[PDB]
């Protein structure tokens, strides 16, 4: 039943890390989607819970799901500053240059939001820094648009 | 199910996302953008994702009611105030202290004062004194007249030294 999938995404959200281990030996679909196409892994991404991310990686959560939006769990956890959770995705093979809806990729969204040591970590990673959005604009423009000078100064340089 | 996530706001058909903890809002997301936040400046915090124009002041620690910075704020976490040297909290939440007190004549020092306790102070007991208002002088000893060879001319009190004086 898909009970168990609603009840996974609560405990995620809730960052009850043995409801989580417990839904997944029940037989929950880690990659049960809600509403707005968040499984389990982008919601952990984007509260910060990272045993919850690792334990969802572990049981086969799908590293590179979209969302209504085009966004990945990598999309998320770069937007939402959590760096730690950045590494791990990368590590289990996160697509380092998925576009979502706005032709924003990881970097973009880390940039935008001034999130220094995650475009580094990005960019070590293979990040695209001339990738465009669908206005035409690169991560260091977004920066440098957002007041991110050090950022801007990054990415002006990695080109 | 609402039209956006937890962590999201609806306006003109697109779903944007609240700014982070430590930013505020300047900009409505659109199609050709995401959200404009700003971060909150040095003196300035925000514990929770949001859509407010400003951040919160971090807390004043004023001199005046005894208090002096222990840790700075982030831009998540408010300043952590504490008792100045000297001082004490009125109460388990010390919002404000009060300076330690001193033990008046006829009471001496039991235990002295810390940044949450103030002063304890015991009445002196017999062959003891204290002839000082003070938050750090014990009890003193009353003199003992026999090992200089004289008497007890006026008696010790909680407040005075014994008076020695020659036998009749
Ligand atoms: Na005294």
């Amino acid at each position: 039943g898909s009970d168990l999938g609603k009840k996974l995404l609560q405990a995620a959200r809730a960052g009850q890390l043995d409801e989580v281990r417990e839904l997944l030996k029940a037989g929950a679909d880690v990659n049960a989607k809600d509403t707005w196409g968040f499984t389990p892994l982008h919601i952990a991404a984007e509260s910060g819970h990272l045993e919850i991310v690792e334990v969802l990686l572990k049981a086969g959560a799908d590293v590179n799901a979209k969302d209504v939006q085009g966004r990945t769990p990598l999309h998320i956890a770069a937007h939402s500053g959590h760096l730690e959770i950045v590494e791990v995705l990368l590590k289990a093979g996160a697509d380092v240059n998925a576009k979502d809806f706005r032709g924003w990729t990881p970097l973009h969204l880390a940039a935008w939001s001034g999130h220094l040591e995650i475009v580094e970590i990005l960019l070590k990673a293979g990040a695209d820094v001339n990738a465009q959005d669908k206005s035409g604009k690169t991560p260091a423009d977004l920066a440098a648009r957002a007041g991110h000078q050090d950022i801007a100064e990054v990415l002006q340089k990695a080109a | 199910p609402t039209a956006c996530r937890e962590k999201q706001y609806l306006i003109n058909s697109q779903c944007c996302s609240l700014c982070q903890p430590g930013q505020k809002l300047v900009s409505d997301c659109t199609e050709f953008t995401e959200t404009e936040c700003l971060p909150c400046g040095e003196s300035e915090f925000l514990d929770t994702w949001n859509r407010e124009t400003h951040c919160h002041q971090h807390k004043y620690c004023d001199p005046n009611l005894g208090l002096r910075v222990q840790q700075k704020g982030t831009s998540e976490t408010d300043t952590i105030c504490t008792c100045e040297e000297g001082w004490h909290c009125t109460s388990e939440a010390c919002e404000s202290c009060v300076l330690h007190r001193s033990c008046s004549p006829g009471f001496g020092v039991k235990q002295i004062a810390t940044g949450v306790s103030d002063t304890i102070c015991e009445p002196c007991p017999v062959g003891f004194f204290s002839n000082v208002s003070s938050a750090f002088e014990k009890c003193h000893p009353w003199t003992s007249c026999e090992t200089k060879d004289l008497v007890v001319q006026q008696a010790g009190t909680n407040k005075t030294d014994v008076v020695c004086g020659p036998q009749d």
